[PDB]
This record gives structure tokens, C-alpha cells and sequence, in this order.
């Protein structure tokens, strides 16, 4: 499937209530992303380190989805990572990052890591995804 | 692309949770497809030099041989032309967007790839053709082939 189809579908999903319903929508976007992230690892990857797993997300995983690597990886060495993409493809605001938060969480989950993943537009079209690794 | 296939499968799964009945799922899939197709046509026309199709027969060829190839990497065969040239079928060897269905069946009325029918209608509306697209066979429904039947209704 040509890349245009995913880009159009994602855009159509994000555009189509009250704060509760809106919240439910975000959660649905993230959850769909989670399932897709899992299935991508399942197909792609048949990792002696957490740092290795994060490197893979930034390299192979981001390339599989967005055809480029993450621009910056930062850590506090206490379980938080920040992944920076200087030109997030699904932008060219918060709504547009939710599915990708799930992609990351689902990809990590299939590699044995539980995480909470959130994101912000740092400065359009740059975005930062925060990955908080969970002990359980 | 697994990416598109997996994303579309997740969508269908979520819609089925949202809606009590599959007819509402079908309607929503079609709507989303229509909206996608409206955008897809501008992508398609910018990427190919198809000329312009001066009938439904030439349009069929463009859809089957060029557009499906570009977006899905597949070439459906065109069959079953009405004598009046306003109806034809796209035949596929499986379901183009969905690989598997869950057993036991809880979604007999679900048209798994109904989004594709919306895409087709929406993209053709933008070239001034009112059409109808409809699955009349589906391998996922136990048919020998998958068949999308295309009808030309009016010029816009
Ligand atoms: C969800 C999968 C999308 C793939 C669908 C491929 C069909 C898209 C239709 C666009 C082709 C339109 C052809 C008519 C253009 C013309 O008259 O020159």
C-alpha cells in the first residue's frame, strides 16, 4: 500500500461533543495506534538492553512508519525518554499525535516494555514524544 | 503495506465496538472513504499522466490498471460490461484491505472493505461522475472471488 493511503486515513480518523467524548476519542486513537504498533513489530522484528530497544524505535521503527529516523533521543536514565522529530509527518494539534503515541507504546509493548507515552508539538512542525517506562 | 492494512483493521475493530450494528459501521466506513477519495484524486492526478477518460470504459482502465496499481500494488481484472457501458466489475483474488475474519462469525452484515467503495465514489465525484460502488462478492464472505460492481449514474 502506497504511503498516501495511510496519510489520508490517519487524517480522516483524527477529524471525526463535550470534554468526556473528546477524551474518549483521543483514547480510541491511541488504542488503535497501540494495536498497529504491536502488529508492526510482529511483522518486522522476529535486544540485550532497554537503551537498545529505544534505539530501535528511533531507527528501524520510525523509518518503517515515517520513512526517516527520530532526530534526537534524550534520556534521564531514570525511566524517561524524549524522542524528537523536527518535522512530524502527520502534522505536515494534539489530536494528530495520539495514534503515534500508541504506535510507540504498542511497539515497545511487543518488545517487553510497558510505557506511558505522551506528546506535544514543541514548535510546529516539530514534536516531542515522552516515553515513561513502567516497572509494571 | 502492513501499516495501512493494520491501521484499517484497527479502525474497523474500533467502529464495531462503537456501533451496535454493522450497517452503521458500513455507513461510517463509506463516509470516511468518500472523504478520503475526494483528497486521493488530487494526489492521483498529480502523479500520473492518464490523459482524460472520455467514457466509463476508459475510466475503468485507469482505475484498474493505474490507480489500484499505484495505491495497492494490484491490478483487478475488469469484467461483466453492461451493453450500455454504464456498469462493470472489478474482480480481485482476495479482499483488498482485509486478510482475515474472526470465527465464529458475529458480523455477517459487515462489508469489511466498504471504505474502498467510498474512496471510489468520492474520487469519481471529483471528476464529475456520479457513480455507485458495491461489493457483490467477497472471498471473506465465502465467495470464489472478490467483486466490486461499478455503476455510472449521472454526470455532475
Ligand atoms: C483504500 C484503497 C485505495 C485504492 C483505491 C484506488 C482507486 C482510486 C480511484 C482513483 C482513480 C480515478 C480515475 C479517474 C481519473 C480520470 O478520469 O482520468
Amino acid at each position: 500500500a502506497d504511503e498516501a493511503l495511510f496519510l489520508l486515513l490517519h487524517n480522516e480518523m483524527v477529524s471525526g461533543q463535550g470534554e468526556v467524548e473528546n477524551g474518549r476519542c483521543i483514547t480510541k486513537l491511541e488504542n488503535m495506534g497501540f494495536r498497529v504498533g504491536q502488529g508492526l513489530i510482529e511483522r518486522f522484528t522476529k535486544f540485550k538492553d532497554e537503551l537498545d530497544i529505544m534505539k530501535f524505535i528511533c531507527k528501524d521503527f520510525w523509518t518503517t512508519v515515517f520513512k526517516k529516523q527520530i532526530d534526537n533521543l534524550r534520556t534521564n536514565h531514570q525511566g524517561i525518554y524524549v524522542l524528537q522529530d523536527n518535522k512530524f509527518r502527520l502534522l505536515t494539534a494534539s489530536k494528530y499525535l495520539a495514534f503515534t503515541c500508541g504506535l510507540i507504546r504498542g511497539g515497545l509493548s511487543n518488545l517487553g516494555i510497558k510505557s506511558i507515552v505522551t506528546a506535544e508539538v514543541s514548535s510546529m512542525p516539530a514534536c516531542k514524544f515522552q516515553v515513561m517506562i513502567q516497572k509494571l | 503495506s502492513e501499516l495501512f492494512t493494520l491501521t484499517y483493521g484497527a479502525l474497523v475493530t474500533q467502529l464495531c465496538k462503537d456501533y451496535e450494528n454493522d450497517e452503521d459501521v458500513n455507513k461510517q466506513l463509506d463516509k470516511m472513504g468518500f472523504n478520503i477519495g475526494v483528497r486521493l484524486i488530487e494526489d492521483f492526478l498529480a502523479r500520473s499522466n492518464v490523459g482524460r477518460a472520455h467514457d466509463f470504459r476508459e475510466t475503468a482502465d485507469v482505475i484498474a490498471k493505474v490507480a489500484f496499481k499505484m495505491y495497492l500494488g494490484i491490478t483487478p481484472s475488469i469484467t461483466n460490461w453492461s451493453p450500455a457501458g454504464d456498469e462493470f466489475s472489478l474482480i480481485l483474488e482476495n479482499n483488498p484491505l482485509v486478510d482475515f475474519v474472526e470465527l465464529p462469525d458475529n458480523h455477517s452484515s459487515l462489508i469489511y472493505s466498504n471504505l474502498l467503495c467510498g474512496v471510489l465514489r468520492g474520487a469519481l465525484e471529483m471528476v464529475q461522475m456520479a457513480v455507485e460502488a458495491k461489493f457483490v462478492q467477497d472471498t471473506l464472505k465465502g465467495d470464489g472471488v472478490t467483486e466490486i460492481r461499478m455503476r455510472f449514474i449521472r454526470r455532475i
